[PDB]
């Protein structure tokens, strides 16, 4: 009744779509094999006669090793065979060649295969779609998938939870090229997307969980984590109901400005919990801080225009309330004029479910906070440079045109991005 | 699925390529004899990159020899792992190429060009999707050099979206082993920089120094070097063959790697290169593995990277490690060494992650260097080509084969233009 | 419960009759290869290898470091591998005690590490 | 997690700094191969002050070898604790020192500085925090004093907050070894005292003295005295890696024994040094290692302090004891002798106490004393460095590494300078 | 309720707050794990939801050996592991070390965690500051924290139970430099100064324990016992309840006289133990004989200005009065003209507890006498001797030198001590 239908994109997209999964499973009693020993699943599981469970997911690639891997691991009877989409070449981080020319067939199919999983759901909150800004699979494919989702299924809310390339640290060269691209593109067809930064959550796994050696798995745990904090008023019961369509209107003061920092916690390993209290303002109070931010932007140096908090577990309206009054009356957070208010409280009864091998521990109660921020401009501002840096000298220039790009996009990426800075500051200004 | 063509050329080409192949079966586990012997499943997933499959177990390396004369790739089939080889690859002439480049590539190799076409017409086919042509060959002779360059320019006007892969053995600078080497090697450059996208310079001089050095061997025959040439051609493509962490194929290296259409060479080192006596001694982390690949004396060519700036570079990891540890090291070292670092480029780092290392190593690293360093290895070739040519030395022998003059001058204008090109970004300015 | 091999790029799709099973935790193998991978990951990459040292030791009251395979066991669960029984039995197998229990830690480590 | 890099230098620093960590490793029950056996969780709980944790449960010491001649690490790392000793931080030369300062300050040291400071930056960047370096190494001579006068000012121009603790053996007084020693020592002196900011005095007399007398030895090579001084290396340090019912670290030990910064050499001793013979036949009570400890023959150096004046004096214990027994010991010694004690300070004691003793004895306790009693030591190194430079015997090889004459002039200037200040706050009165 | 914060700095301040924590939970029955099996505790102890009680203490050191101490010793799940901060560096006898160039980042964390414990008091009654004068992280932190509060807390009562150096025994050589600076800080600050001498407890130790080896342990323990009396009005009833406010104000006569000599009485082993009356009398008697002060200062050459008397187990207030007016009758006990009444005493129904493995014995009456007396004004003279024999010399003024100190305060800090030399002699004069 309440299905959300997962879409994951390149390769980050899909190994965040691992841990999201093992998440749910976990969370729903799934077993990997599909099926479980009410109708709390629905949202991300349709069950078939047999008893199986399948998921509303689909998994897109270029690269045939992405998927091959869920393919051949322990999930590999519970996804749809078909629902996992592969390439066979890969677009090597080309926004060109992920949008111009091997895109075109990808999407068609997963046009196909989207149409379907929707067949099968009686509601619709929307589509989560989880890609990798920087990347020419997940930028390309996935600015035209949500291209082709906003020209058929249209008014469906989209929610983007991209990961954008950090400040200093990175791992491509063309990656501020394919990212204002995918910037571009994005900026008018999610409805909601939440910012994600590998060094953000480097630091947070460094700090709180004491990993010296944190690892994509343990990045896409934490995302997983957030996600289904984000999704647990669907589908579970809790004083203060969220919903998908409530997201966005307790959210997004316009409908330009859509992107959202997220901070989870508590963050703390096994070793460290029940050492402290972790009562509800305290843990607010960490959801808050900027070291627990998931992107590298400091929301100092900005203004906060929402903020909307998920509770999970053992949390009660009382103490909601005087956390949030806390945090209003703190003077290290500013909020913009115009929005007094500027809160989304909504509690869950579930407990944030523990992955075994995990470092997070398990804790009584959780917050998820996810802000609308004129801070975020910071990033922007920060792309805006590193890709004109490299487009002064039109760098990797020849590679985009090879594909059926012209200079023409790379400069209405741009300007849009610098119209985006503007409107930043003009929203957040008085 | 991303099948790759390899083609070896010339007596260099064909001995480096031999010690490839037997490198990639002992890594896939396939025995001389073509049976797989491997005992794990991760050998078998992506061994159609490399091998086609036979009527029983057997395994065929996707290879194509050149040669004008026999006697090489006799020795070839001579060696331990020359009956994996299909006998229908093995394309000869009679007389070879006097190390001669007009001889390789009009007249001798005209003939033998249809055939080498065929051959790779008939493998390129059989592929399900080519990622697409690997050739290793060396500059400085005869059939090799001329031979391969034709065959590079014929593919690429085939299959022009299909990547094109060169390992190509620059003449050493400080020992020239053919009289005629900056002739062949001035010819060969002008091809390459036309036609193959992505090109590996390597030296002799440079190997025997990383094998007197890092390795402390005081003997090192060809096999050596040839050894040190296959671990790279290897880890360059492990990422096809294996799943990653963070994968990253030809087309994304070259991508990541190529500012600029004819800035496509590279110097390439490997890591951990470590002497026998101090293997016990020495600790496999990745801060040792940057630090050894970031050395100068780790690369391969000649060009040492200090007098020149890494326009970009690539990093392929091997092994279960940290990404953050992997990304903050290389950015650490920009960090510290900026100033050999480009700076109209915010991240001069390319950093890919698989997860399967190479047999006995717990942690490797292949390391790939477009740097405007290569600039001086061109000009020294170009020195000694200008002094042979103002005075026509030898020039009578390419000028018999049906090659005019104009050709050389062509040529030596074409790589002088590379060479301002490396300059001119060298000493850009952002702004 | 089947098992799909890649092989030369497709999916064979084995029957878990074919497979033997031998029930060792073998890297080589992908059907137990994540198993290795997570086992590798929370043993070093996620917890230092002091603290990993420290837990073994801890289990050896003769500080000889020869650890029982229960013991082992335990100690794996005390890490947090988040293996299942059968999981972790595997892991212990990796190893074999040469007269009764006579594995060390250093042995266990040196097992898993890579 | 307050760490100290150790160097050595010279022949005679580098084997009193291998048996210093032999006797570290047999302390935190270290073995050879570096595996911790020691069964008990306080000697790993400050395992980080000495060493590194490797790739494995092996723990490499944090030190660094120097020499100019690869015989003497060559014979270190065939002892007994070679094999723990990181292979990076073993710096050689290859010709040594001709017990020339001047060669191993100027000429020889110049081009092995630089590697040698880039492994003990190398050593100190890892560490968390950085408590300093220990310098161990012999005055008079060659590579020895003038490696670590130079590694010193070194040290000293990077670090200049951190701790530098120096354990130099002096020549001794009545036999000595080489010829030029009295110009080793005065070239040392000048350095050590502007740089270092603390200092051990150690004599091989004094040593083969107190071995004779006290522990009554037979034969006792230098493998003996090496022992000796290893034992109170430990014992000045053993608060930073033990629990302490009054721990005191090295800053505190300097900050609490030096009245003025140029007067910061100290002479030490260890307790209780007990002959095999008398094992049963003394008690082990803390008057009696107090009785020990202010014994005239327990000074590892030659000046005896009778004939000078205590400016500071500081005492380690190691073991249960109660405070109230080890600080009315102190006093009483203070009030029975306070002729030798310096009257403008009302206390010269600085008594500190650390829970763990040293294996095999109940409870140790290490003495440092600075007294102006070692005024005498420089006297005779003058006495000796000016009968030789009355005459420049053997003064020419120095002049020829490139130090000029006016040098020898300094140094003797300062360490008289240094003589003169050491008599005047023994002769000084109150008020 | 009527909460007190217990700050802890140095080794001797933590050492003895070693004793202090184990002497309160034996008291109030808490176990070492941090729960118990009304209301007594508030004072002491917080308790959470989980029924653990944790104490409201600070452990503040630039040294981390002694913290690490604690955190693994048996008190190691009772203590917050926040609330335990180490430094990295030690001050190295250094008040010049621990108040202006290691210290800071260390003093505002203390202040952060201070606020934090604070906030979870509903009342305040004020602060135990146990620091040792005689060491920079006592002296130096002690004052810079002591400075902190003051200014920011402002009118809660601090008591600092301070530990200055013996007239003749001694184990630092800089003892009374640092000792004159933190005198010279602490006069202004501390309400209520309570004056300890190892020497002195060390005689105690050696005739009525009969300890023939005494030990910093015993030190402490007799410390904790002490504190133990002046607080058992806090968190036990009993007849004449007497106030930590109500401290100064029956014992401060001037705002700089604040220094207190504190003995304790019994002081007696188990074998020497009910083997004499030790009625409230005698043991009044043995309060104020000069052999029992805590001080190495004899009270003959002074004059009592206000004597404060804690009972503790089965006193009767007759026998306080009248063992109070033999005390006034009694010609060796000298009052100040000025002050007829000086006496003011507090009884409480609750005896003593025992720490098991001490060598106190459990006696159902126990007295601690805090006096203000002129006579202390000695203990200064001795310093202010000792300072200035070094000082003519400037011996050790490099090395406080170096850490941003200058001659200026050298002087001042003497200055100030021979100020409070005539401020006891003019107390003392008629
Ligand atoms: N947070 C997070 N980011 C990831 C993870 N894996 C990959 N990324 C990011 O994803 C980017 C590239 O993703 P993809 O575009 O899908 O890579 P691909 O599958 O080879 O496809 P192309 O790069 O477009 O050729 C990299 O720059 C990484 O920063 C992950 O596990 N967690
Ligand atoms: N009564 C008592 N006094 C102690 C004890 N431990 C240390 N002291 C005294 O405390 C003084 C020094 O205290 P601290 O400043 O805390 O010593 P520290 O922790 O090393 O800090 P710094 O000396 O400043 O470096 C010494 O002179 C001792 O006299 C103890 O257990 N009981
Ligand atoms: N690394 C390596 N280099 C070789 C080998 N054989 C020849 N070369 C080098 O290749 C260069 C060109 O020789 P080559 O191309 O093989 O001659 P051709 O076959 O007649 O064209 C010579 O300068 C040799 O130094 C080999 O086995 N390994
Ligand atoms: N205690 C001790 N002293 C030594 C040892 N070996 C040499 N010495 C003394 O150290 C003094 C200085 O020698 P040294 O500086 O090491 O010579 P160098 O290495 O050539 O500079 C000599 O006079 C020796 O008497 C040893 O093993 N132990």
């Amino acid at each position: 009744m309440r299905e959300v239908i997962s879409i994951h994109i390149g390769q980050a997209g899909i190994q965040v779509g691992n841990a999201c999964w093992e998440l749910y499973c976990l969370e729903h009693g799934i077993q990997p094999d599909g099926q479980m020993p009410d109708d709390a699943f629905n949202t991300f599981f349709s069950e078939t006669g047999a008893g199986k469970h399948v998921p509303r997911c689909i998994f897109l690639d270029l690269e045939p090793t992405v998927v091959d891997e869920v393919r051949t691991g322990t999930y590999r009877q519970l996804f749809h065979p078909e629902q996992l989409i592969s390439g066979k070449e890969d677009a090597a981080n080309n926004f060109a060649r992920g949008h111009y020319t091997i895109g075109k067939e990808i999407v068609d199919l997963a046009l196909d295969r989207i149409r379907k999983l929707a067949d099968n759901c009686t509601g619709l909150q929307g589509f989560l779609v989880f890609n990798a800004v920087g990347g020419g699979t997940g930028s390309g494919l996935g600015s035209l998938l949500l291209e082709r989702l906003s020209v058929d299924y249209g008014k469906k809310s989209k929610l983007g939870f991209t990961v954008y390339p950090s400040p200093q640290v990175s791992t491509a060269v063309v990656e501020p090229y394919n990212s204002v691209l995918s910037t571009h593109s994005l900026l008018e067809h999610t409805d909601v997307a939440v910012m994600l930064d590998n060094e953000a959550i480097y630091d947070i796994c460094r700090r709180s969980l004491d990993i010296e050696r944190p690892t994509y798995t343990n990045l896409n745990r934490l995302i997983a984590q957030v996600i289904s904090s984000l999704t647990a008023s669907l589908r579970f019961d809790g004083a203060l109901n969220v919903d998908i369509t409530e997201f966005q209107t307790n959210l997004v003061p316009y409908p330009r400005i859509h992107f959202m920092l997220s901070s989870y916690a508590p963050i703390i390993s096994a070793e460290k919990a029940y050492h402290e209290q972790l009562s509800v303002a305290e843990i607010t109070n960490a959801a808050f801080e900027p070291a627990s931010m998931m992107v590298k932007c400091d929301p100092r140096h900005g203004k906060y225009m929402a903020c909307c908090l998920m509770y999970r577990g053992d949390v009660v309206p009382k103490d909601v309330n005087a956390s949030v009054a806390t945090i209003k009356t703190k003077r290290t957070i500013q909020f913009v004029d115009w929005c007094p208010t500027g809160f989304k409280c909504g509690i869950n009864y579930q407990p944030p479910t523990v992955v075994p091998g995990g470092d997070l521990a398990k804790v009584q109660r959780a917050v998820c906070m996810i802000s609308n921020s004129t801070a975020i401009g910071e990033i922007f501002s920060r792309l805006d440079h590193k890709f004109d840096l490299m487009y002064a000298k039109r760098a990797f220039v020849h590679w985009y045109v090879g594909e059926g790009m012209e200079e023409g996009e790379f400069s209405e990426a741009r300007e849009d991005l610098a119209a985006l800075e503007k409107d930043f500051e003009e929203v957040g200004a008085e | 699925m991303r099948e790759i063509v390899h083609i070896q050329g010339g007596q260099c080409g064909n001995q480096i390529g031999a010690k490839f192949w037997e490198v990639v079966s002992d890594e896939h586990g396939i025995d001389p004899t073509g049976t797989y012997h491997g005992d794990s499943d991760l050998q078998l997933e992506r061994i159609n990159v490399y091998f086609n499959e036979a009527t029983g177990g057997r395994y065929v390396p996707r290879a194509i020899l050149m040669d004008l004369e026999p006697g090489t790739m006799d020795s070839v089939r001579s060696g331990p792992y020359g009956q994996i080889f299909r006998p229908d690859n093995f394309v000869f002439g009679q007389t070879g190429a006097g190390n001669n480049w007009a001889k390789g590539h009009y007249t001798e190799g005209a003939e033998l060009i249809d055939s080498v076409l065929d051959v790779v017409r008939k493998e390129a086919e059989s592929c399900d999707c080519l990622q697409g042509f690997q050739v290793c060959h060396s500059l400085g002779g005869g059939t090799g050099s001329g031979m391969g360059t034709l065959l590079i320019s014929k593919i690429r006007e085939e299959y022009p979206d299909r990547m094109m892969l060169t390992f190509s053995v620059v003449p050493s600078p400080k020992v020239s082993d053919t009289v005629v080497e900056p002739y062949n090697a001035t010819l060969s450059v002008h091809q390459l920089v036309e036609n193959a996208d992505e090109c590996m310079v390597l030296d002799n001089e440079a190997l025997y120094d990383i094998c007197f050095r890092t390795l402390k061997l005081t003997t090192p025959t060809f096999g050596d070097l040839n050894h040190l040439i296959s671990a790279v051609m290897s880890g360059i493509t492990c990422c096809l063959r294996f799943p990653g962490q963070l994968n990253a194929d030809l087309r994304k290296l070259a991508v990541n790697l190529i500012p600029f259409p004819r800035l496509h060479f590279f110097m390439v080192g490997f890591t951990p290169l470590t002497s026998r006596g101090s293997q016990q001694y020495r600790a496999l982390t990745v801060p040792e593995l940057t630090q050894q690949m970031w050395d100068a004396k780790n690369m391969m060519c000649a060009a040492d990277p200090r007098h020149g700036r890494y326009l970009t570079a690539s990093a392929l990891f091997r092994g279960r490690m940290s990404t953050k540890e992997v990304d903050e090291q290389m950015l650490n070292v920009q960090n510290k060494n900026s100033s050999y670092f480009v700076e109209w480029i915010p991240n001069n780092v390319k950093s890919s992650v698989c997860d399967i290392p190479p047999k006995g190593l717990k942690m490797s690293a292949t390391f790939i260097g477009n740097s405007t360093a290569i600039q001086e290895m061109f000009k020294r070739v170009s020195e000694q080509f200008t002094a042979m040519f103002r005075r026509k030395a030898f020039l009578h022998w390419y000028t018999g084969e049906g090659m005019d003059e104009m050709e050389f001058t062509e040529a030596e204008s074409n790589m002088n233009d590379l060479v301002s090109e490396y300059q001119q970004y060298q000493d850009a300015s952002a702004e | 419960s089947t098992v799909t091999l890649i092989q030369s790029g497709r999916l064979v799709r084995l029957q878990p009759h074919e497979r033997p099973t031998d029930s060792v935790a073998r890297e080589t193998r992908t059907e137990d290869r994540p198993i290795v991978d997570k086992v590798h990951d929370k043993l070093f990459k996620a917890h230092r290898e002091r603290f990993v040292h420290k837990v073994l030791r801890s289990y050896a009251q003769d500080d000889s470091g020869l650890l029982t395979p229960d013991q082992l066991r335990s100690a794996l669960d005390r890490l947090h591998t988040g293996l299942d029984a059968a999981e972790k039995d595997r892991i212990v197998a990796r190893v074999a005690p040469a007269q009764h229990g006579k594995v060390h830690y250093m042995d266990f480590i040196r097992s898993l590490e890579s």
